[PDB]
C-alpha cells in the first residue's frame, strides 16, 4: 500500500520490472512558470525505517 | 502567391513549409484540416 | 526508498497534446490546457490560452 | 496573456501593474518600466544645482554642497 | 586522469531553469536546484543543480565553473560557491551539475556563488536531517567513539554505475532577436544558430532560418523567437520544455554515488551497576537520548525497549 | 539606505561618524535572524528582509575595515498561511491571500 | 494583502465501509484535517495529523 | 611499514585505495598519488589541440573556440 512498508517492490536489486504504488498525481503548474508539480505520499520505507 | 503557397480561403497563404503540423497558421485552417 | 523522475513537460504553443500510457511504475500523464508559460527569454508561446 | 489597461506589459512580456509603470524601480527583470520615464519639476522654493538636484533654498550658500555639483556652494552663485 | 571524467560531460552544458526563491523573489535562475539528495547518514548531502563545476568553455578545470549568462555561457572561477541549509556548509567535491557539501540539518537548502557584483542563488524548501548511526542520537560526528558501517556518498567523481540521460534542448525563447530595426521586425540569427519564429500578425507567417531574416510583421510582439543550438545538450529537467521527436542524446554518469563506510559514532558513559537479589539496577546518565534495550534468557524474552534522554 | 549628502542613490548609505555625517556606498549590508536574511530592498531608515524563524535581529554594514552591527531580542517567526504549518514558501501549491509587506 | 503560495497535503487513500469513511491520511507537514456532519448535529471533528 | 596489496602507499605512508592510485583527485595531502601518473590518449575521431586539448571533431572550425587558444579555428585548421 501507498506509504507503507511495500510501497516499492522490487523482486531484485537489479530487476527491470519495479512495482510501485504511491499517490503520484501531477499538479496544474503555477501560473507562466514551466514546471512539472507533483504531490506524492511520502516513501513507507522511510516510514518504516 | 506563389505556387509554394497556398491561399487559405481567409486570404493568408499557406506556406508549404507547414502545410501541415498541428497548428493551424490561417482562419480557414486549410492546413490542418487538408493534413 | 523510491526516487519520481520527471522528464521535461511538453509545451504545445498554439495546439493541444494528447497523453499515452507508457510501460513505467505508477506512470502519471496529464495535459493542462490554458498555460502561458514564461522562460529567461520572455512568453514562450503566442497564443494566450 | 496581454494585460488589461489596468497593468503595464513591459517588453519582456510580463505584465506590471500601472501604478509602477514609472516609478524609479525596474519590477520587471528587463527593466522596460523604468527605462522610458521623465523628470518632474521642484517648486520654486527649491533651488537646482547643475545637476539639475533640487534643494531647499535655505540650504543654498550655506557651506554645504548639498547636491552631485557644489553649485550650491559655488562661487558664482554666492 | 582528470579529464577520462568528463568525457560526457564536456558534452553538455549549463541550463537557466526555474527557481522558486531567486533571493527575494522566484526567478529564471542559472543556478537552479534540481534535486537535493540527502539520505546519507552523516549529514552529507549532493545537490543538482543547473550550473556546471569544473568545466570551462576550453575544457576541464576544478577551479573554474560554467553556467548560462543568457543565450550565451558563461565560464568563471568559482568564487564563493557556498551551499547553506541552516548554516554554512562545509563543500567535499563539485561535479558537473553536483555539488557535494556537509550540511547541518535545516529546513531548506540554500545554492549560489559570487560573479563580481552579480550574486546567484536558488533556495528551495527541502529537510535535510541529521541521521546519527546506531542507538545514539548524535548530533555531530563525534571526534571518537565506535566505529560502524553507514551510507555515505562518496566524494569521488569516478563512474560507479549510476547515469542520468541528457536530451537536446529544447526551443529557447528569447526574444532579445527580434528588432523593429526599419518599422521592420528583424529576426537577428545568432552565428551557427538557427532561429525559428512565430508572427501571428495579419501577415501570419513562422518557419526556420538560419541567417538575418526580415518578416512582413512591423511589431515585435507579434513575433516570438527561439533559438535553436543543439551543440550542447542539457540534462531533461522537469524544469526546460521538451524538444520534438526523439530528444535523447547521451548518457550523463551520476558522481558521489551512495556507498557503504565506516562512520564512527557515540559511545555513551560506562553505567553504574548495583546488585540487589535478583535485581539489577542501573544508573544510566546518557549525553543523548540513548537507547536501553534488555530481554530474560529464558523461554520468554520479556523485551524492554526505551530511549533515556536524561539521567 | 539609498540617501547621501549629495543626493538620492540606492547604491549609497549614509550614517553618523559622530558629529559628522558620513555618506558611503552600500557594502556587505546584512540583516541575520539566526540566518542569513536575503535583503529585499531598503529605504531611508526602513530595511526589508525575508528572514527564517530566530530569537535575534541581527543589522550591521561595513565601511572599509570597520564593522558596524546592532543585535536585538525580537522573536521572528515563521506564519505559514492556511491549514498546514510549512516552514519554507512552497514551489507550488494552492495560492492563498495573504499579509505581506510590499517591496515598493 | 498578497497571494502566498501553500503546500497542498498528499491526497488521503479513502476507503468505504457500512457507514463509515476510512481515511489514510500521510502528510509532509503538520495539516489539520476537520470533519462536519450535515445533519441537526455537527458534531465537528478537529484535529492536528503530523504523522501518518 | 607496508600497505595491504590492494592499497598504495603515499610518500607520506598513509595507505590508499589501489583504485585510487592514479586519478584527477589527489586522496593523501602529499600529493604523491598523482605526481607519477600518465596522460591518457584520446580517440582519432577528437582533434587533438596543438596544446595538447581534445576536442570532438564536429566542433572543429564550427566558429567557437574550444579549445583554451581556438586552434580548432584558427587559420592553420581552416
Ligand atoms: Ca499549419
Ligand atoms: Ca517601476
Ligand atoms: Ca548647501
Ligand atoms: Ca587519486
Ligand atoms: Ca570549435
Amino acid at each position: 500500500k501507498a506509504g507503507s512498508f511495500g510501497d516499492l517492490q522490487s523482486r531484485t536489486s537489479t530487476s527491470n520490472d519495479l512495482y510501485a504504488n504511491t499517490n503520484l498525481k501531477l499538479q496544474r503548474p503555477q501560473a507562466g512558470i514551466v514546471h512539472t508539480p507533483f504531490t506524492q505520499v511520502p516513501s513507507g520505507f522511510e516510514r518504516w525505517k | 502567391c506563389p505556387a509554394s503557397e497556398i491561399q487559405c480561403g481567409s486570404g493568408e497563404c499557406i506556406h508549404k513549409k507547414w502545410r501541415c503540423d498541428g497548428d493551424p497558421d490561417c482562419k480557414d485552417g486549410s492546413d490542418e484540416v487538408n493534413c | 526508498k523510491y526516487k519520481t523522475k520527471v522528464p521535461s513537460p511538453v509545451v504545445k504553443c498554439c495546439g493541444a497534446t494528447q497523453c499515452t500510457s507508457k510501460p513505467h511504475p505508477d506512470y502519471q500523464c496529464q495535459v493542462f490546457s490554458g498555460v502561458y508559460p514564461f522562460m529567461y527569454g520572455g512568453a514562450y508561446c503566442f497564443c494566450d490560452t | 496573456a496581454k494585460c488589461e489597461p489596468s497593468q503595464f506589459q513591459c517588453t519582456n512580456g510580463r505584465c506590471i501593474t500601472l501604478l509602477w509603470k514609472c516609478d524609479g524601480d525596474e519590477d520587471c527583470v528587463d527593466g522596460s518600466d523604468e527605462k522610458n520615464c521623465v523628470k518632474k519639476t521642484c517648486a520654486e522654493s527649491d533651488f537646482v544645482c547643475n545637476n539639475g538636484q533640487c534643494v531647499p533654498s535655505r540650504w543654498k550658500c550655506d557651506g554645504d554642497p548639498d547636491c552631485e555639483d557644489g553649485s550650491d556652494e559655488s562661487p558664482e552663485q554666492c | 586522469d582528470l579529464d577520462t571524467h568528463f568525457t560526457q560531460y564536456k558534452l553538455a552544458r549549463p541550463y537557466i531553469a526555474d527557481c522558486p526563491n531567486c533571493g527575494h523573489s522566484r526567478c529564471d535562475s542559472p543556478i537552479a536546484i534540481e534535486e537535493v539528495r540527502g539520505d546519507a547518514h552523516a549529514g552529507v548531502i549532493r545537490i543538482q543543480t543547473s550550473a556546471m563545476f569544473g568545466l570551462k568553455t576550453d575544457g576541464v578545470d576544478l577551479a573554474y565553473m560554467s553556467f548560462m549568462n543568457g543565450k550565451t555561457q558563461k565560464s568563471i572561477k568559482i568564487d564563493n560557491l557556498h551551499v547553506r541549509t541552516s548554516a554554512p556548509c562545509s563543500l567535499v567535491s563539485h561535479h558537473g551539475y553536483y555539488i557535494l557539501a556537509q550540511c547541518p540539518p535545516g529546513d531548506t537548502v540554500t545554492v549560489g556563488f559570487h560573479d563580481g557584483p552579480n550574486r546567484h542563488t536558488c533556495t528551495v524548501a527541502h529537510k535535510v536531517e541529521f541521521r546519527p548511526v546506531g542507538r545514539e542520537k548524535y548530533r555531530h560526528p563525534p571526534e571518537h567513539g565506535v566505529e560502524l558501517p553507514c551510507n555515505r556518498y562518496t566524494h569521488k567523481r569516478a563512474d560507479q554505475g549510476h547515469y542520468v540521460e541528457m536530451h537536446q534542448p529544447g526551443l529557447v525563447a528569447d526574444h532579445s532577436l527580434l528588432s523593429i530595426h526599419s518599422a521592420k521586425v528583424k529576426i537577428t540569427v545568432p552565428s551557427g544558430a538557427q532561429v525559428k519564429y512565430y508572427c501571428k500578425c495579419p501577415d501570419v507567417r513562422k518557419g526556420i532560418t538560419s541567417s538575418d531574416h526580415t518578416t512582413t510583421c512591423t511589431d515585435v510582439k507579434q513575433c516570438r523567437a527561439y533559438l535553436i543550438d543543439n551543440k550542447k545538450w542539457v540534462y531533461n529537467s522537469g524544469r526546460l520544455p521538451r524538444g520534438e521527436g526523439d530528444t535523447f542524446k547521451g548518457k550523463l554518469h551520476v558522481p558521489f554515488v551512495p556507498v557503504k563506510a565506516k562512520c564512527i559514532a557515540t559511545l555513551a558513559p560506562e553505567p553504574l551497576v548495583e546488585h540487589k537479589h535478583r535485581t539489577l539496577i542501573l544508573h544510566l546518565h546518557p549525553d543523548h537520548p540513548t537507547l536501553l534495550t534488555t530481554r530474560s534468557l529464558g523461554s520468554d524474552a520479556n523485551p524492554t525497549r526505551q530511549w533515556i534522554e536524561r539521567p
